[PDB]
RNA sequence: AGAGAGGGAACCCACU
């Protein structure tokens, strides 16, 4: 849903990631220039972005139960 | 549901030792070292070190089961020499080790930090 | 080529799969007629002159991984395995857990199993774009090592990292409801909600 | 004493009776969502 | 009035035929759902050709 | 179910295209039911006049 | 008989992580510095989560799990907060734990994002790591809120991996296998290490049997939580001080026998 | 013309375009539909 | 016993700052059902803290 | 432990025992795995799509783009997938020194290593544990209850 | 009715009177465990603490079950039930007062189950005795039951979501019972086939394959490392097979220090060349291929399923009969953990490396398939045109369908030896078929070669179609790819028509395994 | 400190 704190098998921190992730997909990057350009060496870093879905967009369109 | 609570790899309860001696009988000069709630990250170098002595005849760890926080360390010493003194005597060497390494990578720090 | 050129560019020129199909290009063919049909397999292949098989093609294959179905589209190269493994996996794919739906949060389902960090595969089909499997999806891209180790992978078994397990790795919730209520009767019994 | 419920699609809050048919005064909506409890939670971040 | 026939979702004389999904999202529908299932006392169900 | 017999429930040749060869339920219900294809498409019938 | 002189040559050292080479040691050594790296050093993380309120979609266990992981600042402060089971206090204190408040509710139609940012401690030295966006919490849709109190307690790697400093902590020795541990099958297809001093021409070193491992190559990457040197520092004195404790039962129970 | 190599991607284009017009239950709509 | 259905809060020991309800309470201990883990442990009635 | 999890083709098991990351093996880098599986569930149900799939796993996520993996392609086979890794740095098929996680030793085997795709089945164990000591009893004979 | 209610298998009869419900009884997910011995079972302890075993209180352990009863329920060392001298039971899960929780000599006390208990352990197709064995319980934290690798064979276990039932015996006579009739070490030999059912399970005779060859060496370091999991080692390290330069084990001293007692046996691996014990060398083996167990130590030879797996005359066979059962159940610990612990220094995997051939073989494969399709097409000429002869017996349908048949057979075995010629001794595909752990040679060759021919109810892919098997093939087309031969392997993946023929083999399977059951169950039933 | 439990039958999907 929403993306992870860390990276599963590091820990490195990827979750301040995302948006900037988004920005440079939509500034006319490649995903492996826009992974390298964030800073993510390994691949299991980079599989933490490239391989993520953003679904928490999905689950705001509902009108929230309480109010 | 059964998992272990997370601080029972490193802390210890009311009635336990944290090590336990025990004299081996199958040979002379030989004890089993019972270290609880520790892993490989102490009885691995505990083994390297007390290899390097010339009269330790035998030195191993084992763990008998990953999920069950001990090992065992069994040392076997030349006679006129009791293993006890070789087990204090590694443990300082790789504190004697560790602090000479701890003040060398200070140094380096030093230096590479102001050039 | 024009089909192609009207067919990138919809919603613009609103030319649809039915508009191929009034144009004579593609139609159906049910089993009876396929008896009679001449079926190339992909035309990069069956229609190029050679030593000729049989030159007399009817009709050509879209593309052959559409004789799959909808949970055979998401094995990574399907072809590759033994049909068994694909058969199991086609059994194991509508069990694994993840977003089954996207107003779950509304829906009063009994053994609802969701998934905190859902992925999309790195290793996916053209398929999946069709499923919305990459909108929905159920599993996590994980780093597997296929080595023998202490003796826990042992007969079809896996040694997971708890450190990423603690790191939210697979980490679901399971939600499941309970329903009740009381019934109006000729006075012998009347249930009401109270606290006893 | 009265029971504070989330009227669903009206997401407006009303009291509520004992044996008191479920409805809501906006619009009649028959779904009521109960209030978060008041007592306290604490989770382990584990 | 002759009875009641329940209606499989997503069909031509369901609530939510051709809605947008905003509107969907509006009714606590997903656009994502697909319809082709009736819904009997809560229960949806499916009927297996 | 339970049957000893084995052609009602082979993968035939004319399963091709129109219903997937591997999905199965793999227990005393192999072959019987099916999944469809993705592409396949049952033809819901007209007037022959 | 006794421990041989180990040297450290750093590399490079910058912010995020640190690279140097120890010579002289022993395998096993080596390897507990890199465990002691993973696990023993401790630092501050979020381990207490009062939800006082809560709208989001996402639930309340998945938000406490979020506010795990962050990274907080404990370069100075976990030497000198006590372990939280350890203090005598009544249950919490500013001895013993950092005291985070967070208190957003969304007014307006823009989705508000919940970031690290919104974490408000008392203490100012301990803060959350984020040039560097901040750590996405939760999103926010209008009419919803979230308000929470959470308190941060010293922890190390063992508990739980939110208590782990280091990124990533690359470890090799011997990048050429002149002691031929590993064994390819064809040393031609293998690519050299970072480390590798042989010429192009040549795929791996000659064996040598008197050889021992040594000449350590350490990557650490730091998360953020910590300085990437001030990990080794507190790595080797907390591997000090584990031995030290063993010791000092050592001589309990030697005495003991007696 | 025809589409001698690009057929790769040319082929996935009209699949997209079944699954946008049709979807992958119209055999329970239209049946319920007719 | 009067400590039954009473959130307590685990003051002492290695599950100190757990927020609970007790289940079942004796003379020595009692049985706290943990509102964060999937598990129901017991503790002192010393080592307990009420709201 | 003893929760199910399957790859997708067919690889299920349940999970063994859950390592440390200390304990986990390593590659040169600081790279662990999330999963270790049995080497010896391949060659008899011979799924090699799975090490195919991991050995594209490791290219798409290096090159950074999500992989295609369509059945009938004969644009990508083993060979160029090892083409397009041998140009990252890495081994032609996958394999990566592990260094051992207890002793530090490096294994003298090259493991094959790199990301797949994960699936955790709804069949946890607490769903399925259950004991039993006198407890209900039927009234139509008196033997113990089902389920 | 009456009749109804007693006929059935769900009656009274069969299944009330035969088969029913039992307390004292658990079942869960069983995960594989290799750090503890064959006989032990590791239960959970919330299992452990809903299960309990009614011990008389005697002056022996008074003491004891005093402090358990102390601690009542829950507390888990403590019990649950206190039964009086008149049966009347105490509850202790409701906390009593304290003044009727005394204990003197003749008290019932159902305490919960400790390590070292035994409990019957069984899984469902009970088709044999050794399918419901007793173990020693041993308490281990997380909710599974882990029980040792060797005794996954006699059970049929395979771990990828298994639930295994587990009965306690509440009687300490029945306890007795188990301990000296159904236990594991007890039920190593079978009457069946006068042979071993436990054996020596895939990872760890993979491991010990690789560990006893003749290149193996070890460091003093790792020998001790390796000598500390011994649980029958007396404490003295053996001489070195190499002192001088690098003090230096071979790993079939330490595999003699495994071998219990003094045991003699002679066996061949299984990749032995049958012309070896012709010519010379049939005593100093050049392959290292002949094992010699000699005075309880491994002279020679590298141990393969033929040395340490369930044939008869093996190792472990010989073991049990030379020596004593309790022995038997040491010899499979020692050989479980240390050489797992040696496949930690070693490491064992698979890839794709170890299914791709060089590209002369490539070629070989390539060239014998060519010539085949080509010797196959020329029969079908030589059909067409009447110049086939019938063979004797049949039709000359019949004499083209075994001409196509022997030449496709043909084609797949010259090709999968010619694949197996290839792996260069390093290929994990090798090294699991030659230990026999996992595997066989057609699997190589069909991962590597050709998959080859796939058939349906023993012949060719039927024409489905009108004289045609997929509409993609001319009518009445009798070639190889037309019928289901499979040309390619599994590295290089199947064409869509060869995927869907190979598809019809693996439903041809799939329908034999599913209908196999209830017949193989209700014969058993009707024997027994 | 007040201490036991009940439904029952039918039919679907999977699990090894
Ligand atoms: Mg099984
Ligand atoms: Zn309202
Ligand atoms: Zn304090």
């Amino acid at each position: 849903m929403i993306i992870p704190v860390r990276c599963f098998t590091c820990g490195k921190i990827v979750g301040n990631k995302w948006e900037a992730y988004l920005g440079l997909l939509q500034a006319e990057y490649t995903e492996g220039d826009a992974l390298d350009a964030l800073g993510l060496k390994r691949y299991c870093c980079r599989r933490m972005l490239l391989a993520h879905v953003d679904l928490i967009e999905k689950l705001l369109n509902y009108a929230p139960l309480e109010k | 549901m059964n998992a272990p609570p997370a601080f029972e790899s490193f802390l210890l309860f009311e009635g336990e030792k944290k090590i336990t001696i025990n004299k081996d009988t199958k040979v002379p000069n030989a004890c089993l070292f019972t270290i609880n709630k520790e892993d490989h990250t102490l009885g691995n170098i505990i083994k390297s070190q007390l290899l390097k002595d010339p009269q330790v005849l035998f030195a191993g760890y084992k763990v008998p089961h990953p999920l069950e926080h001990k090992i065992i360390i069994r040392v076997q010493t030349t006679p006129d020499y009791s293993p006890q003194e070789a087990f204090t005597n590694a443990i300082t060497d790789l504190i004697s080790e560790l602090s000479l390494l701890e003040e060398r990578f200070r140094v380096a720090i030093k230096d590479k930090q102001e050039g | 080529k024009r089909h192609i050129d009207q067919l990138k560019e919809r919603e613009y020129n609103n030319y649809s799969w039915q508009d191929l199909v009034a144009s004579g290009v593609v139609e159906y063919i049910d089993t009876l007629e396929e008896e009679t049909v001449m079926l190339a397999m992909t035309p990069d292949d069956l229609q190029e002159k050679e030593v000729a098989y049989c030159s007399t093609y009817t009709h050509c294959e879209i593309h052959p991984s559409m004789i799959l179905g909808v949970c055979a589209s998401i094995i990574p190269f399907p072809d590759h395995n033994q049909s068994p493994r694909n058969t199991y996996q086609s059994a194991m794919g509508k069990q694994a857990m993840g977003v089954y739906i996207t107003n779950f949060h509304v829906r009063m389902d009994t053994l609802a199993h969701v998934l905190y960090y859902p992925q999309k595969p790195l290793v996916t089909t053209r398929s999946m774009e069709y499923l919305r499997f990459r909108e929905l999806p159920a599993g996590i891209n994980s780093i597997v090592a296929i080595a023998s180790y202490t003796g826990y992978n042992q007969e079809d078994s896996v040694i997971m990292n708890r450190s990423a397990v603690d790191r939210g790795f697979f980490r679901s919730v399971f939600y499941r409801s309970y329903k009740e209520q009381e019934s109006k009767k000729g006075f012998d019994q009347e249930e009401v909600f109270e606290k006893p | 004493q009265p029971m504070i419920y989330i009227c669903g699609e009206c997401h407006t809050e009303n009291e509520i009776k004992s044996r008191d048919p479920i409805r809501c005064r906006e619009c009649g909506y028959r779904i009521m969502y109960k209030k978060r409890t008041k007592r306290l939670v604490v989770f382990d971040a584990r | 009035f002759i009875g009641k026939i329940p209606i499989m979702l997503r069909s031509t004389y369901c609530l939510l035929n051709g809605l947008t999904d905003r509107d969907l999202c509006e009714l606590n529908e997903c656009p994502l759902d697909p319809g082709g299932y009736f819904i009997i006392n809560g229960s949806e169900k499916v009927l297996i050709a | 179910r339970d049957g000893k017999l084995a052609k009602p429930r082979q993968l035939h040749n004319t399963l091709w295209g129109m219903v997937c060869p591997a999905e199965t339920p793999e227990g005393h219900a192999v072959g019987l039911v099916k999944n469809l294809a993705l592409m396949a498409y049952i033809s819901v019938g007209s007037q022959p006049s | 008989p006794y421990a041989n002189q180990p040297t450290v040559r750093i590399t490079e050292l910058t912010d995020e992580n640190v690279k140097f080479i120890i010579e002289n040691t022993d395998l096993a050594v080596a390897n507990s510095i890199r465990r002691v790296f993973i696990a023993e050093v401790p630092i501050i993380a979020i381990d207490w989560v009062q939800i006082d309120a809560n709208s989001s979609v996402l639930h309340d266990e998945f938000i406490a799990h979020r506010l795990g992981l962050i990274p907080l600042t404990s370069d100075d402060i976990v030497d000198k907060l006590q372990y939280s089971r350890d203090c005598t206090c009544e249950e919490f204190c500013p001895e013993c734990s950092v005291e985070f408040t967070l208190d957003v509710r969304c007014n307006e139609d823009q989705t508000r994002h919940v970031t690290s940012r919104d974490l408000i401690s008392n203490s100012p030295r301990v803060i959350p790591v984020t040039e560097q966006d901040d750590i996405l919490i939760v999103k926010l849709r209008k009419g919803q809120e979230l308000r929470l109190r959470a308190y941060a307690k010293k922890g190390f790697g063992k508990e739980h991996a939110k208590w782990n400093p280091t990124a990533g902590v690359a470890f090799e020795y011997d990048p050429d296998n002149a002691l031929r541990h590993t064994v390819y099958p064809k040393p031609e297809e293998w690519p050299k290490s970072e480390y590798s001093e042989l010429d192009e021409d040549e795929s791996q070193a000659p064996y040598d049997p008197n050889g021992k491992p040594e000449r350590f190559y350490y990557n650490v990457e730091s998360c953020g939580s910590l300085r990437p040197e001030t990990i080794v520092l507190s790595a080797l004195s907390g591997l000090k001080k584990k031995l030290s404790d063993l010791q000092t039962q050592l001589s309990h129970e030697i005495q003991s026998d007696v | 013309e025809i589409t001698p190599d690009l057929w790769q991607e040319a082929c996935w284009i009209v699949i997209s375009s079944y699954f946008d017009e049709k979807g992958l239950v119209r055999q329970q709509l239209d049946s319920f539909d007719e | 016993n009067e400590l039954i259905g009473q959130t307590v809060r685990i003051s002492q020991g290695p599950y100190k700052g757990y927020i609970g309800v007790v289940k079942d309470a004796t003379e020595s201990t009692a049985r706290v059902e943990l509102h964060s883990t999937c598990q129901t442990i017991s503790v002192d009635r010393q080592r307990l803290t009420t709201v | 432990i003893g929760d199910k999890f399957a790859s997708r083709h067919g690889q299920k098991g349940t999970c063994g025992i859950q390592y440390r990351q200390e304990d986990m093996p390593f590659t040169c880098e600081g790279i662990t795995p999330d999963i270790i599986i049995n080497p010896h569930a391949i060659p008899s149900r011979m799924t090699i799509g799975h090490l195919i799939e991991c050995l594209q796993g490791k290219v798409s996520a290096n090159k950074g783009e999500i992989g295609d993996a369509t059945p009938f392609n004969d644009a990508v086979n083993v060979q160029k997938i090892s083409n397009l890794l041998s140009d990252y740095g890495y081994h032609l098929r996958g394999n990566e020194v592990l260094y051992n996680g207890f002793t530090g030793r490096k294994i003298t085997s090259q493991i094959f290593i790199g990301p797949t795709y994960y699936q955790r089945l709804k069949h946890m164990v607490d769903d399925k544990i259950h004991s039993r000591a006198r407890g209900p009893i039927q009234i139509l004979n008196r033997q113990p209850m089902e389920g | 009715s009456l009749k109804q209610r007693l006929k059935g298998k769900e009656g009274r009869v069969r299944g009330n009177l035969m088969g029913k419900r039992v307390d004292f009884s658990a079942r869960t997910v069983i995960t594989p465990d290799p750090n503890l011995s064959i006989d032990q079972v590791g239960v959970p302890r919330s299992i452990a603490a809903n299960m309990t075993f009614a011990e008389i209180v005697t002056p022996f352990n008074i003491d004891r079950l005093q402090e358990l009863v102390r601690r009542g329920n829950s507390q888990y060392p403590g019990a649950k039930y206190i039964i009086r001298d008149n049966g009347d039971r105490i509850d202790l899960r409701f906390h009593p007062k304290p003044s009727d929780l005394h204990l003197q000599t003749g008290y019932k006390v159902e305490r919960h189950m400790c390590d070292g208990d035994i409990v019957i352990f069984n899984r469902q197709p009970t088709l044999h005795k050794m399918s419901m064995m007793g173990h020693r319980v041993r308490i281990l934290p997380w909710s599974t039951f882990r029980l040792n690798l060797s005794v996954t064979t006699p059970y049929n276990a395979d771990f990828d979501g298994d639930e295994m039932n587990l009965h306690l015996p509440q009687s300490l006579e029945t306890r007795a019972e188990i301990q000296e009739l159904a236990m594991v070490p007890r039920m190593i030999v079978t009457p069946q086939s006068n042979r071993p059912v436990m054996g020596i399970v895939q990872d760890t005779l993979t491991a010990v394959r690789k560990f006893t060859k003749r290149d193996v060496f070890l460091e003093r370091g790792e020998v001790m490392n390796l000598l500390m999991f011994l649980s029958t080692w007396d404490g003295k390290v053996p001489q070195p097979a190499i002192l001088k330069p690098r003090p230096l084990w071979t790993g079939k001293q330490i595999f003699s220090l495994i071998i219990p007692g003094h045991i003699n046996c002679i066996r061949t691996h299984s990749t032995h060349p049958d012309d070896e014990d012709s010519g010379p060398y049939k005593h100093i083996s050049p392959g290292d291929t002949k094992v010699v167990v000699e005075n309880g130590e491994l002279i020679m030879g590298i141990l393969c399923k033929k040395s340490l797996g369930t044939s008869a005359g093996s190792l472990v066979h010989i073991s049990y009969l030379e020596m004593g059962h309790d022995i038997t159940r040491l010899f499979y610990s020692n050989i479980q953990t240390v050489i797992n612990n040696w496949l930690l220094i070693e490491g064992h995997t698979i890839g794709i490396g170890d299914s791709i051939a060089d590209s002369k073989t490539y070629q070989d494969i390539q060239n014998t398939i060519k010539k085949a399709k080509q010797d196959v097409i020329e029969v079908i000429e030589k059909a067409h045109n009447n110049e086939l002869e019938p063979t004797p017996g049949n039709t000359l349908r019949q004499t083209f369908e075994n001409q196509v048949n022997r030449i496709l057979n043909d084609a797949r075995d010259k090709t999968g030896s010619s694949a197996q010629k290839s792996l260069s001794e390093y290929n994990n595909f090798k090294s699991m078929v030659v230990s026999g752990a996992k595997g066989s040679k057609i699997n190589i060759s069909q991962v590597i070669a050709v998959v080859g021919q796939q058939n349906v109810e023993g012949k060719r892919i039927p024409f489905g179609f009108k004289h045609r098997t997929l509409p993609h093939f001319i009518k009445d087309d009798y070639g190889p790819e037309s019928r289901g031969f499979v040309e390619n392997s599994y590295l290089a993946g199947l064409t869509p028509t060869e995927f869907f023929f190979h598809a019809m083999g693996g439903r041809e399977g799939l329908i034999d395994t599913a209908v196999k059951t209830a017949e193989t169950g209700y014969i058993q039933r009707r024997l027994i």
